[PDB]
């Protein structure tokens, strides 16, 4: 299933909220523990992993990525806003056969 | 008499560290008369291969304690078996790994 | 406290079973050997 | 030891016999001392059901 | 360090068999680690296809249950994908990502390689 992302066309400045999120075909979300990776990726390198479990950041980046979510709906927020937010977003899940992928959110910061 | 010591091993820098590990070992301990050659033998994916390739440069080669790593695959662990077979048929242990 | 160093499938197939149900709460917990551990029991696996 | 060859024989054709009535076919045997059958067990493991 | 290495044909044959080639340095290909392969879109989609684990499981697409299948060797620490059955419509990225055996980790990727299909 294509899992759909919200927005896509959307105009975040510096200093304010940019809520990201996106809806899979069922809950990916189990036992509490979150399912759904977020990637980012500039377009000229390959994309990174840059928060998994959807609860959780990995070691080498500061806390400024964060976010949550359940059932289908699972969300990525970027406190604070900086030069650097501005790339290719896509939140993946891996359950099982077929493992899907999310759609392609452009963020711009003004 | 020199002592052909035979290794079983998958990728050809095991076998390089395999045999400097015995020179360093025979700069180690006695060198004067006990003086070991390293033979390395690569994996092949057949136990009947491995007797074959045991007994017809390494028994021959009078090998004194045969040295072996787990199969590739591990869906049957059957790679050590032979070697087992062809040391404990006069009671010689394996070095296994 | 269950314990066992197994197959990977059945590992598995526990943590499903206790996952469905209810075994992954506050007291339900157990030791797991070497290989079970990686693989897809370490999807299915639990939070501690 | 002949009539503990014959027995033994006798009991490998009794077991033979079985598997004919059993599933009526003859596992074709390995095709080289390389090839190894993994899927083929089944077709030996019938016989040792009788043996 | 660990780095991958992409190589393949570059322009496959209507009803050619693709093979694509895929070296790991600085690891073991048995020990650790699994390794997928996946088809990124011009439109920024990746489309994966199917990955080898350390221990020889092929989990792929249930669509290509039966036109694909991945090799590989230890000596030499390389491993070979095979895409049979294939059309016109295989434009594409190719990646030889590698992700932790058992959904743990995605840390290399690598750096893939744009092919078409003439
Ligand atoms: C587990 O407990 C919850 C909360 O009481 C309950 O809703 C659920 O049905 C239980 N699950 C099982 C499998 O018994």
């Amino acid at each position: 299933i294509v899992l759909t992302q919200s927005p896509a066309s959307l105009a975040v400045s510096l200093g304010q909220r940019a809520t990201i999120s996106c809806k899979a075909s069922q809950s990916v979300d189990y036992d509490g523990n979150s399912y759904m990776n977020w990637y980012q990726q500039k377009p000229g390198q390959p994309p990174k992993l840059l928060i998994y479990a959807a609860s959780n950041l990995e070691s080498g980046i500061p806390a400024r990525f964060s976010g949550s979510g359940s059932g289908t709906d699972f969300t990525l927020n970027i406190h604070p806003v900086e030069e650097e937010d501005a790339a290719t977003y896509y939140c993946q899940q891996g359950n099982e056969d077929p493992p899907t992928f999310g759609g392609g959110t452009k963020l711009e910061i003004k | 008499k020199i002592v052909n010591i035979g290794a079983v091993l998958s990728t050809r820098k095991h076998e390089q560290m395999f045999r400097e590990a015995v020179n360093q070992a025979n700069k180690r301990h006695g060198s004067w008369k006990i003086q070991l050659n390293a033979t390395s033998v690569t994996h092949k994916p057949n136990a009947i291969q491995m007797a074959l390739s045991v007994c017809e440069d390494l028994i021959s080669s009078q090998v004194y304690a045969i040295l072996v790593s787990h199969p590739p695959t591990p869906n049957d662990h059957f790679t050590p078996t032979p070697v087992s077979y062809t040391a404990g048929f006069y009671r010689i242990p394996v070095l296994g790994l | 406290v269950i314990i066992l160093s197994a197959s990977e499938d059945d590992a598995a197939t526990v943590y499903r079973a206790a996952a469905m149900l209810n075994m992954t709460g506050s007291g339900y917990v157990w030791l797991v050997g070497e290989r079970e551990i990686s693989g897809n029991a370490l999807r299915y696996a639990p939070d501690g | 030891l002949p009539a503990r060859v014959r027995d033994g024989i006798a009991i490998i054709t009794t077991a033979a016999s079985d598997m004919l009535s059993e599933h009526s076919f003859i596992p074709e045997p390995k095709s080289s001392c390389y090839n190894t059958h993994e899927k083929r067990i089944y077709q030996s493991n019938m016989l040792n059901r009788y043996l | 360090d660990v780095q991958l290495q992409e190589s393949g044909p570059g322009l496959v044959k209507p009803s050619q068999s693709l093979s694509l080639t895929c070296t790991v340095t600085g690891y073991s290909i048995t020990s650790d680690y699994a390794w997928n392969w996946i088809r990124q879109f011009p439109g920024n989609k990746l489309e994966w296809m199917g990955y080898i684990s350390y221990s020889g499981s092929t989990g792929y697409n249930p669509s290509l249950k039966s036109r694909i299948s991945i090799t590989r060797d230890t000596s030499k620490n390389q491993f070979f994908l095979q895409l049979n059955s294939v059309t016109t419509e295989d434009t594409a990225t190719y990646y030889c990502a590698r992700l932790y055996y058992g959904f743990y980790g995605m840390d290399y990727w690598g750096q893939g390689t744009s092919v078409t299909v003439s």
